[PDB]
């Protein structure tokens, strides 16, 4: 087999347009959200330090601009599947699963408790595979050997 | 010259074979009479009037 | 095609099912032999050898 | 209440969903060639793919219907998308265009 | 299917309680086509092609 | 070539050929044709003669009024052949002949008796063939298509394997030669009109211009006079049919030696139908008859018939319709072969994996075989449905403590003709479905039923063969769905019974209460009334409804068609248990009732109106027929303390009103019940698809699911609501229920769970949660079995028990103690974590569990392996969600091992994988 | 020619050969033949008619 | 036995171990270690297995005693 | 040839892709189309 | 029409099917579901690998028969092998375990 | 004739007397009769059908006979739909003489003719609701 070197970060199809999205599920974001990140028509803000702005938020193309001209520094935001890998792979899969174990500790409602644990049992699996959620987008590409694509 | 298997008719309604049988041999029939009559040679009239 | 005798009978199962039992006579007088004309064509091509 | 949520019942409650339908019941916008091609694709995972207009015999809808998964997030989906109006502009060319 | 008009009826399958809505539909040979169709409600309704 | 489904038409075969040595021996042993006589689907030959040698062995054992040697008398067979080649005896004429039969009658030995039969010389000619074990009757008869298959049949019960193929071999040659010898053919003239075609079809015409005319004169629209002319048609079309068939029968009157005779006839044609070598009556009916009614496109019959036959001559007209009809059948039949493909492949990817992995699982549980008695007699005997199946449980003698047959014994041919002997009623068999050993089943629980005779031998793949034998068939089945809406063998009537067979009558499930003249009025709803014959065996069974007086009750005996029980149908009489007079509660008129009575004979017709007729302050009012002695206070229901207050629902009139001295047994008040009372009988291929995938059928009838004293709620809401209020347990359960359901049992009443409360048909998933498994199992093979036998394929019980068992392969946990306490989860893991559990000091907790019932398309997409999911199932979906879990395969199943390409394994592989399993885990 | 001619005779007018255009007089009595139908004073037509 | 291998099964009952124990026999026939016990019509070595079966010459427990027995011969 | 069992699916790392690639394709040309060599 | 051995094709290593080449019928699922009824493993299995996809298998059985020999030696399937280099050519790591 | 509906059972045209008021026990007995034996002759057809089909089932290895067996199967199945809906027509005819209130108009209170009632015994209808019944009928489905 041989492989090609990427330049640009690309998101792997299936991970995505699958019926269920698991990027989307995992990271807790709407299919139509991540579309419009890796088309570059808005950004998300990626660890926004003491500012006014969630982690998953999304900026649009103005908005970022008014606040990269308001917040120069200390403020981290990016486009496309290069950002989409950044924060994936910054996101803590043990220390969020905590997290959901105290929710259920302290939440009590029946369907909000039941999403909880869907997505408590959905962490546990990825982390117990051993898979590291960075790798669902793709660097290096494989190429098939010749003989299969035969001229 | 062929055999043909009989338990093929009745369950396959195509009736119209048999007749074709029949009728057929029926014109076989007539072509031996006038062969006969002709190996003989028996005259111009006979053969006309059959 | 053409027309043949036939007798409507069960002969030793040979015509079982709606298998046709034929008598030597119609292939001595050779009047179910077809001539079949095919084409064979052998192409010279030039390698780069 | 919109103009999908009287369909997607009628999908599962009378079987199947004719073209007809899911022509006259987008909205305005993402009409675009065949935008369409996602919601009857997530449609498909509850059992539609009607015919050209809407034929019927055919008890066998269901097995194909089983074979098209609980997991329902398109719902949710199509829901928030057709419920927005973000031109859905996924050929490049128009994206550039602008 | 020769060009011209057609009156189709569609019948039976219409909302499982009859209600027979029929449709003329008006077709050219090269062209966009016209129809005219009812509604449960008798109401009429155009359609462009 | 009938296992093949082959015809000499320019069919073409494939011949592959075994390489390996190994793979010699599978073909040869396995796989060779003499192994392999016996269908998977019924025990039954599938050899055979087919139709030619029926033919001949028919016209040699057929017997003539007069012939040459009537009365001769013959010193043995050899002499018979020697006679008829000489030319000096008919092939049949009636003969005195000594004859050797051979018995069996002790441990396998042959007694030869000796003596003179009355017989056909071609009857002693077949005989010489038969070998020795076999009783002379066999040949003695008519030897038709059913006689010879029979004839095959036991000579493969008594003698084994080996006799019965050189006796088919035989059999064969010997019906070759002897129809070439007869020399049957097929004239224009021997398919005979019959003399009155023209006399009834004056009639029939003569019938329709009456009709017309009474048209005309404005007596019946359009409409009738079309389905009148149809009937009157299709009258005389089967009319024309049975007087040509009587015509042609029967028609040999030969003469003996002075007067005659008349005789089953010798006419080329009808022996080719009666023997059923080709032809049915209804072909014949279409050559020599008039070719009845036909369809236009639409379905609806056309009113103007053929009337001619092919032996005359069609028209135009005539011709241009049976086009219509032969082109619609021609293009549907394609279709549906190809979609009973379909169902076959969706039948095989659900039962695929399961094999006979254990020995003897040990259960003690299994399924109550009956023979199914349906009123008048056995439409199926027990034989038939016990044969090869293993025991569950000793079974006793008539008398207790007499035991014939140990705990789990394979039940052969002979055990059933002991068992026949006595007078055993119900036997449990363990069966596939209740079998106990996890990741496939026991030998035992399956038992002998195969191509071979023997009990099921370990490793052979059951899942696939099940799933072939229900496949194969389901092409005789027509294609589209029909109803017939008949049921013939109904119960005579809906009032009266009619007791066929002088017996015991003897009651199951009642509670009757003695009236004044001393009848044993029934209150149960559960009640049936069986019949024991002279020796003691369930004959008659019968079903009785709520209030039926009966006349004689239990013990006594019962001459033939007595009428034993009587009542009106639609009439649900309301039975007192104690007597005295009826008083009145909430009884307001007005308020919730409307005054209508009658004068001294004490009649009403009090309408108990619910809230929507009933006024603004009637709404929680609960009319009442209150029970009360001469003193006033509330006598209570014998036994128990509750006054009897039967809440009259709906258009209860109430006859005997407030002063009339009910005795114990007097009906309060008759309601009347238009209750529908047919059993459409359903039918055809998508039926059985449907059956098959578990699909909640339409207005389901509704059980109860808690015992316990019955109440109304809120009222008139849209869904009047049922509590169902347990006498011991908790009261709160609380169901809603449409109006247009009709009740069977009254509210003050205490039901039992899982009695039906509506009519109607109950959808299989109820039947699991409450009734349980054994009862689901039961509910799908009947019904589907009732579908197969209605076109007469045979198929046996045990292949739709493997499936029903692929379609209970899941439940779901509602305790707790070690799961997610609501997954979805194979029984098997839960049952070896159950047994964990037990074995182990700690309960954790728990869990208790309940069965799911999935329609096969669900059970096929719920497997484990991910080879085998991408291999039919959306491969994307499947593979993303085994990449992103990790899962790890070891395959251990069929089609993956397939797709590998290594050992299945099944049979001849299953040894190599036992012998890897030891070699895993090991030194 | 052949759709114009289709047009005319489905509502009953003796002329053969019209302007190719949808004359809109043409389509006022479609309209009434419509709802004919929809009343019930004729029948249907087929697409399978030849 | 080139008929039916019913009795074969009768001795051994499983009809599947059946065929490799013929099979280990067969080829241990045809690798010319050994020779038939039975007197040969001109038949391949797969009928002259079964037959040798069927006569309850050979089983799995008699071939492993055999073999063991030629094993432990041939060491010395 | 291995006697294998329990076939393992994960997702590819970066690494492993590395670790499966013998070389490079760097240009998108496939055969020389004067003499046909790669 | 018959045949023993003969041409295969580039990729999928089959033999040809059709009459100016060979040709080579074709076991279909249904007559694996057949044999699977039986207890007849051996002969599915060659069918299966040796018999079609399998080329060292292959040419190894030619010689074990030409010999007087008849053993076989299943290897894997090529359309298998083609099947892993297929789904590792996406980002899916399909490895065969040992233990 | 013995091929109308009459001739099934052993009765004979009925004869209205001059004082003979309408629906009298006589009638009833008579019409109850008649439907009774329609409904039990009906039955037992369906019981020789069902005997017959069971009877010739079979697996024809020749698709164009296979078609020839399962096209006039096709008929008679069809004949026999439409009597099992006419079972249920009957069984209600019964449950109005049961009831006595059988020969009148369901939708206009007038009698229908005796003689209509010895041509089709299950007549709902007078003619002329009938007909325009009919009508809407065929309207509403067309
Ligand atoms: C020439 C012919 C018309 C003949 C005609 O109209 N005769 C009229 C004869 C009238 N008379 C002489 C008989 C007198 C009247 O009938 C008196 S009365 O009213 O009947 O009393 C028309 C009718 C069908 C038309 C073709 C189709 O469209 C398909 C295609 C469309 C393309 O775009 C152009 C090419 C095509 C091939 C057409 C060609 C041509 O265009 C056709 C043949
Ligand atoms: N199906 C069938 N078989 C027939 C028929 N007639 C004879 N046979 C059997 O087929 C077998 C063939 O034997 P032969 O061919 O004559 O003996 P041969 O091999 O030494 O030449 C014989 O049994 P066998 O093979 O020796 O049995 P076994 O001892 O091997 O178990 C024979 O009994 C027949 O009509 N039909
Ligand atoms: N054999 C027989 N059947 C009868 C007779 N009378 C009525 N039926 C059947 O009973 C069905 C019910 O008829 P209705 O809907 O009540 O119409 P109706 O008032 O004119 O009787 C009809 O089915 P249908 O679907 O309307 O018939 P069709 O439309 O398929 O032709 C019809 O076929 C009869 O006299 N003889
Ligand atoms: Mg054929
Ligand atoms: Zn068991
Ligand atoms: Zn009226």
């Amino acid at each position: 087999m041989g492989h090609i070197e990427l330049a640009s970060p690309t998101a792997h199809i299936w991970f995505l347009k699958s019926l269920p999205s698991r990027i989307g599920l995992l990271l807790d974001m709407p299919l139509r959200d991540i579309e419009r990140v890796l088309y570059f028509e808005s950004y998300v803000v990626i660890e926004g330090g003491m500012t006014n702005l969630e982690r998953q938020q999304i900026l649009t193309e103005e908005q970022y601009l008014d606040a990269l001209e308001e917040f120069g520094d200390e403020f981290d935001a990016k486009m496309g599947a290069e950002a989409i890998q950044a924060l994936l792979k910054s996101m803590d899969l043990e220390q969020e699963c905590e997290q959901l174990r105290e929710e259920l500790n302290e939440t009590n409602s029946e369907t909000k408790r039941k999403k909880l644990t869907k997505r408590i049992k959905l962490l546990e699996a990825f982390v117990q595979s051993g898979n590291k959620p960075e790798w669902m987008i793709l660097t290096v590409l494989p190429v098939l050997p010749p003989d299969l694509r035969p001229l | 010259d062929i055999v043909l298997n009989p338990l093929g008719v009745p369950s396959r309604m195509n009736i119209g074979q048999i007749l074709e049988t029949h009728l057929g041999m029926a014109a076989k029939g007539i072509g031996d009479k006038i062969n006969a009559m002709l190996k003989q040679q028996q005259e111009v009239a006979k053969l006309r009037e059959f | 095609g053409q027309n043949m005798r036939v007798a409507f009978m069960p002969w030793n199962g040979y015509n079982f099912e709606d298998s046709i039992l034929v008598s030597e006579r119609v292939v001595q007088e050779d009047r179910f032999t077809t001539i079949h004309i095919q084409e064979l064509a052998c192409v010279s091509r030039d390698t780069k050898l | 209440q919109s103009q999908l949520k009287l369909l997607v019942t009628r999908g599962k409650e009378q079987g199947y969903l004719t073209y007809a339908e899911v022509n006259d019941h987008l909205p305005e916008d993402i009409v675009d060639s065949d935008q369409i091609e996602d919601i009857i694709q997530m449609i498909n995972d509850m059992g539609i793919q009607v015919m050209e207009e809407a034929p019927d015999a055919d008890d066998l809808m269901l097995a194909e219907n089983t074979a098209d998964e609980d997991a329902a997030e398109a719902a949710a989906q199509v829901l928030s998308s057709v419920e927005s109006e973000i031109g859905r502009t996924t050929d490049p060319v128009r994206m550039y265009m602008r | 299917r020769s060009p011209g008009v057609f009156f189709d009826s569609d019948k039976g399958k219409t909302h499982s309680s009859g209600k027979v809505l029929y449709n003329a539909r008006i077709i050219p040979y090269r062209g966009s086509w016209l129809d005219f169709e009812f509604d449960p409600k008798d109401n009429l309704f155009v359609r462009i092609d | 070539c009938a296992a093949y489904n082959a015809d000499f038409d320019g069919d073409q075969m494939a011949v592959h050929v075994p390489l390996t040595l190994e793979a010699q021996l599978e073909a040869r042993a396995l796989m060779m044709s003499t192994n392999n006589i016996l269908s998977p689907a019924n025990g039954e030959p599938i050899i055979v003669p087919s139709q030619d040698v029926v033919l001949g062995l028919y016209y040699m054992t057929r017997d003539c009024v007069n012939a040459k040697g009537e009365g001769m008398v013959l010193t043995g067979p050899k002499e018979a052949e020697r006679l008829y080649r000489s030319g000096l005896a008919s092939l049949h004429a009636r003969v005195k002949v000594r004859i050797t039969e051979y018995e069996k009658d002790a441990n396998g030995e042959l007694v030869a008796k000796t003596s003179l039969k009355d017989t056909t010389v071609g009857r002693a000619i077949l005989w010489m063939i038969v070998p020795k074990g076999l009783p002379y009757s066999i040949v003695n008869q008519a030897l038709g298509k059913k006689a010879i298959s029979k004839m095959l049949n036991t000579c493969y019960r008594i003698l084994g394997l080996k006799p019965t193929v050189i006796f088919a071999d035989q059999i064969m040659y010997t019906g070759f030669a002897y129809a070439a010898r007869s020399g049957a053919s097929v004239g224009i003239d021997d398919m005979v009109i019959p003399e009155k075609k023209h006399e009834i079809i004056s009639e029939a015409e003569a019938e329709v211009a009456e009709i017309q005319e009474q048209f005309q004169s404005g007596l019946v629209t359009a409409g009738e006079r079309y389905n009148k002319v149809i009937d009157i048609w299709a009258a005389a079309n089967d009319r024309v049919s049975k007087a040509m068939m009587d015509n042609l029968q029967t028609e040999t009157v030969i003469n003996r030696d002075g007067q005659e005779e008349k005789q089953v006839s010798f006419n080329s044609i009808y022996m080719m139908a009666d023997s059923g070598a080709r032809g049915s009556a209804a072909q014949i009916r279409q050559l020599a008859g008039m070719r009845g009614l036909m369809a236009k496109p639409d379905g609806s019959i056309i009113e103007t018939p053929i009337t001619a036959n092919f032996r005359e001559g069609l028209n135009v007209l005539q011709y241009f319709i049976s086009t219509h009809g032969a082109r619609k059948g021609l293009a549907d039949t394609a279709l549906k072969t190809a979609n009973s493909g379909y169902l076959t492949r969706r039948l095989v990817d659900v039962a695929q994996d399961l094999v006979v992995t254990e020995d003897d699982c040990g259960t003690h549980e299994g399924i109550m075989m009956t023979p199914v008695i349906e009123g008048g007699d056995v439409k199926e005997p027990l034989r038939d449905r016990v044969l090869g199946r293993v025991t569950a449980e000793d079974v006793l003698k008539p008398g207790t403590a007499d035991i014939l047959v140990p705990r789990n014994t394979l039940l052969h041919e002979q055990w059933c003709d002991l068992l026949e002997e006595n007078s055993v009623d119900a036997v449990k068999v363990r069966s596939v479905v209740s079998c106990d050993t996890d990741f496939g089943v026991c030998a035992h629980c399956y038992g002998r039923d195969l191509a071979r005779g023997h009990i099921i031998n370990k490793g052979e793949a059951i899942g696939v063969i099940a799933a072939q034998s229900i496949g194969e068939p389901g092409t005789q089945l027509t294609m589209r769905t029909f109803h017939i809406g008949g049921a013939a063998s109904r119960a005579a009537a809906e009032s009266s019974i009619q007791v066929k067979n002088k017996g015991s009558i003897k009651l199951s499930n009642v509670k009757s209460v003695v009236n004044s003249s001393g009848k044993l009025v029934i209150t149960s709803r559960n009640t049936e009334l069986k019949l024991i014959d002279e020796f003691g065996r369930t004959k008659e069974s019968y079903k009785v409804p709520y209030g039926a007086v009966l006349a004689k009750g239990d013990g006594e005996q019962v001459a033939g068609g007595e009428t034993v029980a009587n009542w009106d149908p639609h009439t649900m009489p309301v039975i007192t248990e104690v007597s005295g007079f009826v008083r009145f509660t909430d009884m307001i008129d007005g308020q919730t009732i409307t005054r209508q009575t009658d004068e001294l004979t004490g009649l009403s017709s009090l309408v108990v109106l619910d809230s929507a007729e009933r006024t603004a302050g009637g709404k929680d009012l609960r009319p009442a027929l209150k029970i009360v002695d001469a003193q006033g206070n509330d006598v209570l229901i014998p036994g128990t303390d509750m006054p009897a207050q039967y809440f009259l629902p709906g258009k209860a009139i109430v006859q005997l009103e407030d002063g009339v001295q009910i005795s114990s047994g007097d009906t309060l008040a008759r309601i009347p019940q238009e209750s529908g009372g047919t059993k459409d009988i359903t039918g055809g291929l998508p039926r059985v698809a449907d059956l098959f995938e578990a699909r909640r059928p339409k207005e389901p009838a509704i059980l109860a699911e808690i015992s316990g004293i019955v109440s109304f709620g809120k009222e008139t809401k849209g869904k009047r609501r049922l509590v169902i209020t347990p006498v011991d347990g908790s009261d709160p359960y609380e169901e809603m229920i449409p109006k247009w359901r009709q009740l069977n049992v009254f509210e003050g009443e205490r039901v039992e769970r899982g009695d039906v409360i509506s009519d109607g048909p109950e959808a299989p998933h109820d039947i699991l949660r409450l009734r349980g498994v054994h009862a689901v199992t039961r509910y799908i093979v009947n019904e589907v079995q009732d579908v197969y036998r209605l076109q007469g394929v045979k198929i046996n019980d045990k292949h739709i028990e493997v499936i029903v068992r692929q379609m209970l392969r899941k439940a779901t946990i509602v305790n707790a103690g070690s799961s997610d306490f609501l997954e979805g989860e194979q029984v098997e893991y839960s049952r070896v974590k159950i047994a964990n559990r037990e074995l182990e000091a700690n309960g954790k907790v728990g869990a208790t569990y309940s069965r799911d019932l999935l329609g096969i398309t669900k059970a096929s997409l719920a497997t484990e392996s991910f080879i085998s999911a991408a291999s039919f199932q959306e491969t994307t979906r499947v593979l993303t969600e085994a990449a992103v879990a990790g899962k790890r395969d070891e395959l251990r199943g069929l089609k993956e091992n397939v797709i590998v390409g290594r050992l299945i394994p099944a049979g001849t592989g299953y040894a190599y994988h036992q012998d890897r399993m030891r070699r895993r885990a090991a030194g | 020619a052949v759709g114009r001619m289709k047009f005319n005779r489905s509502l009953l007018r003796e002329e053969i050969e019209g302007s190719g255009i949808l004359s809109k007089d043409d389509i006022i009595d479609v309209m009434k033949k419509l709802i004919d139908i929809r009343n019930g004073k004729g029948e249907v037509d087929d697409i399978d008619h030849l | 036995a080139r008929v039916t291998v019913q009795d074969a099964v009768e001795k051994i009952g499983n009809r599947f171990d059946l065929v490799l124990v013929a099979a280990r026999r067969a080829r241990q026939m045809q690798v010319g270690g050994k020779d038939p016990l039975v007197p040969e019509e001109n038949d391949k070595t797969t009928v002259i297995a079964l037959r040798e079966i069927e006569e309850g010459l050979i089983n799995n427990q008699i071939l492993d005693v055999r073999e063991r027995q030629e094993q432990q011969e041939q060491e010395a | 040839t291995e006697e294998f069992d329990a076939i393992k699916i994960a997702l590819a790392s970066p690494d492993m892709i590395r670790s499966w690639s013998f070389g490079e394709v760097k240009k998108p040309e496939t055969i020389n189309y004067r003499t046909f060599k790669p | 029409h018959a045949r023993s051995t003969g041409s295969y094709s580039l990729v999928t290593q089959q033999p040809l099917g059709g009459k100016a080449q060979f040709g080579g019928q074709r076991f279909g699922e249904m007559e694996v579901w057949a044999l699977e009824a039986y207890g007849a493993a051996y002969t599915l299995q060659e069918m299966l690998t040796v018999k079609s996809d399998d080329v060292n298998g292959r040419t190894k059985m030619y010689k074990n028969i030409v010999d007087g020999n008849h053993q076989m030696e299943p290897g894997m399937p090529e359309s298998f092998n083609v099947l892993l280099k297929e789904i590792r050519s996406l980002g899916i790591n399909i490895e065969l375990e040992d233990e | 004739s013995s091929l109308s509906i009459l001739a099934i059972a052993g009765v004979e045209p009925y004869q209205e007397k001059p004082g003979e008021e309408y629906m009298n026990e006589a009638q009833l007995a008579h019409f109850r009769r008649i439907l009774e034996a329609w409904r039990n002759q009906l039955r037992d057809e369906v019981d020789r059908t069902v005997t017959h089909m069971q009877d010739e089932a079979a697996n024809f290895p020749d698709p164009v006979d296979r078609a020839a067996q399962e096209e006039e199967f096709s008929l008679e199945l069809r004949n026999r739909d439409r009597e099992r809906k006419l079972i249920k027509k009957i069984e209600k005819t019964l449950k109005k003489v049961e009831d006595e209130d059988f020969g009148y108009c369901e939708s206009c209170g007038v009698e229908i003719g005796i003689r209509r009632l010895e041509a089709r015994p299950t007549a709902d209808l007078c003619i002329d609701c009938k007909t325009l019944a009919e009508i809407r009928e065929k309207q509403m489905a067309g």
